[PDB]
């Protein structure tokens, strides 16, 4: 069925909320929507899963060698870099149209559009872009940071295709104010994006595609299917008539379903969004495999961790006293990590006492752990006023009325793992009082802007479990208030324009003076050092409660070659970052990549 | 800007 009609069927448990058209990923910045697009969207300079940059749609990659890279002292320490990047006189969308600089300008107008609610306000601050000509343009980034180079580098949009519409919307904003016309600048942009990005302008051809494949038809709900993109320039070894037409993309929200459908024989590969690990070594799963297929563990900066709403305008926020490291301190004591990733995954997914990922050698072992002690819990939130009520849930005073502490626990619907691990915290909570109120939905709702990067609207009020997927560009954002070498605040509110990604709007001033300055320390020793202390404060204060680090299982049909993963691959570390060439060998496809190296001992 | 899961 797979080398048969030449197709690829990918098994995902959660969708895009939208697609394509939001480039800046404003709306949805979900790890599938990320990985779904490579195979639409090719960048100029790719990472492959060696860690290292390759040319895709750029010529090559820019070095000091070759004299494309330039480092220049701008005084204090600082650096200013730039980065000549030549496009591919091949480089094509799919309606046949060249991808030139105009594409680069357009995409840096609408990132340097005031109010545009940009994930990340410190890069939209000190990068800019210089063009040279059609095909040749300058990355300029002022100060420089020590991830600057690292791929991929993506930095274009279809300006034939979205610019007019781009124009009507800038000669509207124009009649708003940032400050006062907040809400009605975010509505201009999202319905922007919106244009090029639901199911039903797809569909009718809304947007164009860079990347070997280009959209067929999204049915949402349900998949997601794309057709080879021969304007794509990188040709596989022995053409591309031997590797795939058609890459489809199977959407089954509960995870135990999904699990069903991947051990019946008809997804050819599993996504970086699909099974949990405990899935991946299940026995009906894992006695199904022989002859069919093989499954692989994937580490990664992959860290599952509960966010907490501590914006004190929301007044539950203050009635819990969620902003009080105390409380959620008190909370992590009532965590059975330790036994959860014993009894669920045998301890291979460890427990993390710190945002950073192993994989990332800016991981810090030795920060403060919050070993599982009710009494150590009871006694914290004694401290503050608690006491039971006669259901046995605390209860105590605030502001003259009377709290309980029922708390909201938001996760992602379907995901079985996650839902049983509710469970399982609820029990140990409640022998202290806290009770918990689920309030789960699918990714492609709590992902969302309007709910993920709204908890200073209140919009979520208590926990939130997920997972963030990281590339090697570790800035310590998640968690910064202000990033101080631009001054650009990265908690998302009406008053920053909803920027940023500090969901739960943590702020501590050393710990932004810390972070702040190790991303402009280029010595890899000092860089680690300031992290490592950025850590230790951050475990202080939990700002988020660390989980564990998880890897990611994939399941791959016998015969599929080159559908590899490694830690950081296409910088998240995930599957398609070499879309073009990923096929059955049965067709002729060659394979270049081993996942083996990649992933975890047999 | 790391991706949510």
């Amino acid at each position: 069925m797979g080398p048969q009609d030449n197709s690829l069927v990918i098994g995902a448990s959660q969708e895009p909320r939208v697609l394509a058209g939001d480039f800046l990923r404003v709306i949805s910045n979900q790890a599938i929507k990320s990985e779904i697009e490579q195979y639409l969207f090719a960048p100029f300079i790719g990472f492959n899963a060696d860690s290292q940059n390759f040319p895709v749609l750029a010529t090559e990659v820019p070095t000091l060698e070759n004299g494309r890279l330039r480092v220049t002292d701008i005084g204090g320490g600082k650096k200013r870099l730039e980065m000549d990047i030549t496009i591919r006189p091949d480089a094509k969308w799919s309606d046949g149209r060249p991808i030139t600089t105009e594409d680069v300008a357009f995409y840096f107008e609408v990132g340097k559009a005031k109010g545009m609610p940009v994930l990340n306000p410190d890069f939209w601050e000190r990068v800019n872009v210089r063009i040279k000509d059609a095909r040749n343009f300058t990355l300029i980034f002022e100060p420089a940071y020590y991830y600057d180079t690292y791929g991929p580098i993506n930095t274009y949009a279809p300006k034939h295709i979205m610019g007019p519409e781009w124009e009507r919307v800038k000669a509207a904003a124009r009649g708003l104010d940032p400050d006062k016309d907040a809400e009605k600048l975010n509505e201009l942009y999202r319905n922007f994006f919106l244009k090029f990005a639901t199911p039903q302008a797809l569909n009718r051809g809304a947007m164009v595609y860079s990347g070997p494949f280009k959209l067929k038809r999204w049915v949402p709900g349900n998949s997601i299917e794309m057709e080879r993109n021969p304007n794509f320039p990188i040709k596989p070894e022995g053409g591309e008539s031997k590797y795939v037409q058609k890459v489809v993309y199977r959407f089954i929200q509960n995870t135990n379903s999904l699990l069903v459908a991947v051990i019946g024989g008809s997804i050819d590969a599993t996504s970086s969004v699909s099974l949990t690990f405990d899935q991946g070594r299940s026995p009906q799963l894992v006695r199904r495999a022989p002859g069919r297929f093989d499954i692989w563990f994937v580490p990664g900066a992959i860290w599952e961790h509960i966010d907490i709403n501590k914006f004190e305008n929301c007044q539950v926020v203050k009635d819990l006293g969620l902003n009080d490291k105390r409380t959620r301190q008190a909370i992590l004591h009532a965590l059975n990590r330790e036994g959860l990733v014993k009894a669920f995954f045998d301890g291979l997914q460890p427990v993390a006492h710190t945002w950073i990922a192993p994989v990332n050698p800016l991981f810090n072992p030795n920060v403060k752990k919050y070993e599982f002690d009710l009494k150590k819990a009871e006694a914290l939130l004694a401290e503050m006023g608690w006491r039971k009520g006669p259901d046995g849930i605390l209860q105590r005073t605030v502001n003259g009325r009377t709290v309980r502490f029922e708390i909201e626990y938001v996760t992602t619907a379907g995901n079985v793992v996650r839902e049983r691990t509710q469970q399982f915290f609820a029990e140990d909570l409640k022998k202290i009082g806290i009770a918990v109120k689920i309030n789960n939905a699918p990714s492609a709702v709590v992902f969302a802007d309007e709910f993920i990067q709204r908890a200073s609207e209140c919009k979520w009020t208590g926990m939130f479990e997920f997972a963030w997927v990281s590339n090697l560009q570790e800035d310590g954002s998640l968690f910064q208030y202000k990033n101080l070498n631009t001054g650009a605040i990265m908690v998302p509110t009406k008053e920053n324009n909803y920027q940023g990604q500090n969901i739960g709007g943590w702020r501590n001033d050393e710990f932004d003076r810390l972070t702040s300055q190790a991303v402009l320390e280029f010595d890899p020793e000092r860089r680690k050092q300031l992290f490592w202390r950025a850590q230790e404060i951050w475990a202080e204060e939990l700002p988020a409660l660390p989980l564990y680090f998880r890897a990611n299982p994939y399941v791959v049909r016998k015969g599929l070659v080159n559908y590899v993963a490694s830690a950081y691959s296409g910088g998240y570390g995930y599957p398609g970052w070499n879309a073009w060439e990923i096929g059955w060998e049965s067709r002729g496809a060659v394979k270049k990549w081993d996942q083996a190296k990649y992933a975890l001992s047999t | 800007a790391s991706k949510p899961k």
